[PDB]
RNA sequence: UUAAUAGGGACGGUCGGGGGCAUCAGUAUUCAAUUGUCAGAGGUGAAAUUCUUGGAUUUAUUGAAGACUAACUACUGCGAAAGCAUUUGCCAAGGACGUUUUCAUUAAUCAAGAACGAAUAGGGAUCGGGUGGUGUUUUUUUAAUGACCCACU
């Protein structure tokens, strides 16, 4: 019924990353991150800037033709802080409020 | 293998005999490698020398991808450039030794060199009677896959401009001295470009050719076969590629903006059969679309149209024997079965699809003992059923296919064979209760199996699908062999 | 759709047995489903078709993870709020010696739980060290500081540089 | 060196000694079958 | 049940040994 | 999934490996129990070589008095061995068309349970992972057997 | 002249993250290559340092390396301590338990000296072993290993 991809939000500390890719994952689309839309170097992982960048990523997504997507959240992990960032919720909140479709999301920490 | 020093350009199997063999191995005793290293030594045994010759013929090409340089009067050096002809070139005498060989004779010689090299690499079975004591050239129906009988009533020389589709002028007498050299070369080119990858190899035989004539004649004189040339007819012998023979579409050049050379050779070669098609990937190509038959392959039609188009209008190509062998196949009651090729197994595929539709429904039913396996052992699952599987044709004895059925390893299986098979029976009663309970499109009943001696309690589960096929189900446990070897 | 689930030891069992009603009250405010398994000793939260925002189930994961490590429930229900960030610190994989693990755990909490409470004033966080875990809830930079101090305390780095350091940093922010 | 190709030659003779011996006795038998007689050679 | 069949298969193991 | 052969916006695929969730392997490992894992490498009918995994956890019983109920570390030397022949008798016959079809209703995990019951019973046992490393050749013709 | 609740030795089923040797799995990190992609990415309280359109970060693929056995992992088990947690195999060794086996005071503690190391009697729990069972369970499989629980030591 819908066209699907994966969004794969990488919520790290001091910046949070997103890159909505195809179902294979090798083909990326419209990456632009949260630290890009602010110039203070302190709010690169803030939830307020996370809402602004995820709205722009949701803007470029439907502009291609993609209408539905899943996401795999991802903290830093390994030997690191193992915990998702602040704007990882705010990235997921802003794209869902934009009007996209969500189903069966998971963790890839 | 029918190989000799005789002229293979006249439509014979030869050009490489014992003399060219001795020149070959004698050249291998003075080098032979790419960097002039010696392949064979004087202190080797005859198995090592002969094995080195067969290894060189199997591994090193002398026709397309290379040739061998040597000196009769200095080390032999293999060069990776072929002259599109079997080339074994002396430097001291400037003689190409393999001039008598044709290209297909060298490719078939390399093919038997590879078969022989693989037989020399066998360390389990013996191939001595195979290699040296088995005559394959006594019968061409055993040696080759196809043989086409080509009648050519060409008449005299002045008739040739009316009987040959090609032009046999001065230059063909200069390069191709006789008629049969340009004839075998021409028919070899038309047939090679005609079939391509549908076959693997080909030889062309001038049947009834002669090399002897008495002292009272100037040359060999003949009148047979509707012409005055030294053969009765022309046999087209074919080694067939199994992967690409019976395809519907003979592939040609891709269609582009400007017509290339190969598209002009293609459309000039086929004419009314040359067409255009969008392939499955969307490519617009020149091609040929044919029709399969259960009485004959497409190869007879391609050789028929190619020889009646590009060689002679008076050609008579006939192979009715393979038509008989296709016609003694029992023709199944299927739509377009007469226009179905012999390699198609789609009715077996439909029985497999109906069996998988059965398999998904039965394989996910809820039971007190979980099914370990549902394993088909039918002949139609190994594609050997004498009648092809026709829907609802239950009168054939290969209709119901036997299927092995295995449950989970459980101690619920008794220690007596009658109660064991009756436990299998009551389990099939539960299967029939669920099947008639919820899958009433599938019909079912029970039968006995008495082909096993003295076990009269074996009950097979016979199921009839709305796809028109029937299966018998039988149950195998681990308690079985314990009770039989116990008995 | 999504099913998040965790376990609990059997001394927390009776407590969660008493307050699982309020668990599914604060949980039913967000239209989520949940079950409590006794024979496994597990809690399982699962999304419904009537949920408004799905991402709160991640919070709910943390919430039952909060009940996995014996956090008091009116303290635990802060995680459903927007301005809340949490952290479970696993302190097991640092020292093979149980003796030195007691040295660094007792060294972390200090005498009478003073120094631990000092962290709870220096980071303004709720910290509840449960055996091989350290519980931290509150602000996000406070979680950076707590994870820094704890993960420096499991090594041979003495925490008085952290108490004195944040003691400096609190007074510099006064100015 | 000569020792390396010596080891290759002994290892290869070990690899083909079985069919070399049996196929060699086949060579002795078959050449015993197909041999020309000398009185016909003097006859021609 | 059991004891009698264990005696019989005990005799079967008696045939198994020798 | 592994991508093999396309025809004009029609691309088939082949199996590539079995994966497991994150959360559940973080969930299934309970305190006070015994973790058992196993693996083997084997060649199939067509020469697909796969390293299968196998994970095994112990359960408690009714009316158990003590709180831990571990294994005895000589049971584990046996149970790891008992599983190993069950893995080999399943495999090297009638590859992924039947093998993955054996994996889906986890019949093999019950076959483990049918043998493990004479030692110490168990809980959830899964294989949790498989991987491919040594596929021989393309074989498009036999790859079209799954296609209709 | 006994064969000590003196000591020592033997055997059995064993037990142990016990040691020596060998083999193997796992992901992570870093680096290199390939693909999609294209202005920021690291970092701090921010500053500052660092990298970057020969495409930084990230994505997906593969190889390499050294390192280790994440949850379970305990006030558990072993070693005189120093110390000992991946699978599998080999090699000796050790104690306890069991014993109607054996020698017969052969013994206990300690400056000098050696090696290694920086240089009063109950209660409950649990580990290992043994025994008894008006015991259970696995058992539609004939049997039976095993677990479980009661009681004792």
């Amino acid at each position: 019924s819908q066209v699907f991809g994966v969004a794969r939000i990488y919520a790290s500390f001091n910046d949070t990353f997103v890159h909505v890719t195809d179902l294979s994952g090798k083909e990326t689309i419209a990456r632009v991150t949260g630290g890009m839309k602010v110039k203070a170097d302190r709010d690169e992982s803030s939830p307020y800037a996370a809402m602004l960048a995820a709205q722009d990523v949701a803007a470029k997504c439907k502009e291609v033709g993609i209408t539905a997507v899943h996401v795999k959240i991802r903290a830093t992990g390994g030997t690191r802080t193992k915990t998702p960032g602040p704007g990882g919720q705010a990235a997921l909140r802003a794209l869902a409020r934009s009007g996209l479709r969500i189903g069966r999301i998971e963790d890839v920490t | 293998r029918g190989f000799s020093s005789n002229m293979s350009h006249s439509g014979s199997l030869g050009g490489f005999g014992t003399f060219e063999f001795t020149i070959l191995m004698a050249a291998l005793l003075n080098g032979g490698g790419i960097n002039s290293n010696k392949i064979l030594l004087h202190g080797f045994s005859s198995y090592q020398l002969f094995k080195g010759v067969i290894k060189y013929l199997a591994t090193m090409d002398l026709c397309h991808d290379g040739h061998l340089q040597f000196h009769s009067n200095p080390a032999s050096k293999y060069i990776d450039e072929g002259f599109q002809t079997p080339t074994l070139f002396d430097k001291s005498t400037k003689v190409n030794i393999l001039t008598k060989m044709t290209v297909s004779s060298y490719q078939i010689l390399k093919e038997y060199a590879g078969e022989t090299l693989r037989m020399l690499n066998n360390v389990v079975q013996d191939q001595f009677s195979n290699i040296f004591l088995t005559n394959i050239s006594r019968f061409d129906n055993l040696k080759y896959d196809l043989c086409y009988d080509v009648q050519l009533p060409l008449g005299k020389y002045n008739n040739l401009e009316t009987s040959l589709a090609a032009t046999f002028g001065s230059m063909e007498r200069v390069k191709f001295i006789t008629l049969e050299n340009f004839l075998a070369h021409k028919i070899t080119n038309v047939a090679r470009y005609a079939l391509g990858d549908r076959i693997k190899y080909i030889q062309i035989e001038m049947v009834g050719q002669k090399s002897d004539f008495p002292i009272t004649k100037r040359k060999v004189y003949s009148n047979t076969g509707g012409n005055h040339f030294n053969f009765d007819f022309v046999r087209v012998k074919l080694i067939v590629n199994p992967s690409e023979c019976d395809k519907l579409v003979t592939k040609g050049p891709a269609h582009s903006e400007t017509m290339s050379t190969e598209a002009a050779v293609f459309k000039n070669f086929w004419g009314i059969k040359s067409s255009l098609r969008r392939f499955k990937d969307g490519s617009i190509t020149h091609c040929c679309v044919w029709s399969t038959s259960s009485s004959e392959p497409i190869i007879s039609s391609i050789v028929n149209f190619a020889l009646q188009k590009h060689v002679s209008k008076k050609a008579q190509i006939s192979n009715e024997t393979i038509k008989k062998f296709h016609n003694f196949l029992p023709l199944p009651n299927l739509p377009s079965s007469a226009k179905t090729s012999v390699l198609n197994l789609s009715s077996f595929f439909n029985l497999k699809k109906s069996f998988d539709d059965l398999y998904k429904i039965i394989f996910q039913m809820k039971l007190p003992l979980s099914v370990k396996s549902i394993l088909p052992v039918g002949s139609a699952f190994r594609y050997t059923s004498l009648c092809q599987p026709v829907p609802f044709a239950y009168s054939d004895p290969d209709f119901f296919q036997d299927v092995i059925l295995e449950f989970e390893t459980s101690p619920k299986w008794p220690d007596e064979i009658t109660s064991l098979e009756k436990a299998k029976t009551a389990f099939l009663l539960k299967i029939q209760e669920e099947l008639s309970a919820n899958s009433s499109t599938y019909r079912s009943f029970f039968s006995r199996d008495e082909s096993i001696p003295y076990n009269l309690e074996i009950v097979t589960l016979n199921i009839l699908t709305p796809e028109g096929y029937g299966f018998k189900f039988r149950v195998l446990t681990e308690r079985d062999e314990i009770l039989y070897l116990r008995a | 759709e999504s099913s998040f689930m965790t376990l609990f030891p059997k001394y927390r069992e009776s407590y969660l047995k008493t307050i699982w009603n309020d668990v599914t009250r604060a949980l039913d405010k967000h239209n989520i489903a949940c079950v409590l398994d006794l024979v496994e000793g597990s809690m399982t939260v699962k999304t419904t078709r009537k949920t408004y925002d799905p991402a709160i189930i991640l919070k709910a994961r943390d919430l039952i993870k909060l009940l996995a490590r014996s956090v008091p429930f009116p303290q635990a229900v802060k995680i459903l709020q927007d301005d809340m960030a949490c952290d479970v610190i696993k302190i097991g994989n640092f020292v093979t010696n149980k003796e030195r693990f007691v040295k660094r755990r007792q060294r972390l909490v200090g005498p009478n739980g003073n120094t631990l409470k000092a962290l709870e004033l220096l980071t303004k966080c709720y910290i509840l060290v449960q055996g091989n875990t350290v519980s931290a809830m509150g602000p996000f930079k406070g979680l950076k500081e707590v994870r820094r101090v704890v993960e420096d305390c499991m090594k041979n780095i003495h925490p008085i540089y952290h108490i004195k350091e944040l003691m400096i940093k609190r007074e510099l922010a006064k100015r | 060196t000569a020792t390396e190709s010596y080891d290759i030659h002994i290892a290869r003779e070990t690899a083909e000694l079985f069919k070399s011996n049996i196929f060699k006795l086949q060579i002795d038998e078959l050449l015993e079958q197909v041999k020309l007689k000398q009185k016909h050679v003097l006859k021609v | 049940q059991e004891d009698v069949q264990s005696s019989i298969v005990d005799e079967d193991g008696f045939t198994l040994v020798v | 999934l592994r991508v093999d052969e396309v025809q004009g916006k029609n691309l088939l695929t082949n199996f590539h490996g079995m994966d497991f969730t994150t959360d559940k392997l973080r969930s299934m490992v309970r305190k006070w129990q015994t973790l058992i894992e196993a693996n083997v490498t084997v060649k199939t009918s067509d020469d697909y070589v796969l390293r299968i995994f196998a994970i095994a956890f112990t359960r408690k019983q009714a009316n158990q008095v003590k709180r831990h109920s571990y294994a005895q570390s000589s049971h584990i030397r046996a149970i790891r061995k008992v599983i190993s022949e069950i893995l080999t008798k399943e495999v090297q016959g009638s590859t992924l068309a039947q093998l993955t079809s054996k994996l889906i209703p986890e019949v093999i995990n019950k076959e483990i349970e049918n043998a493990t019951k004479d030692i110490f019973p168990l809980q959830n046992i899964h294989v949790r992972k498989v991987k491919l490393l040594k596929q021989p050749k393309f074989d498009v013709g036999a790859l079209m057997a799954l296609h209709g």
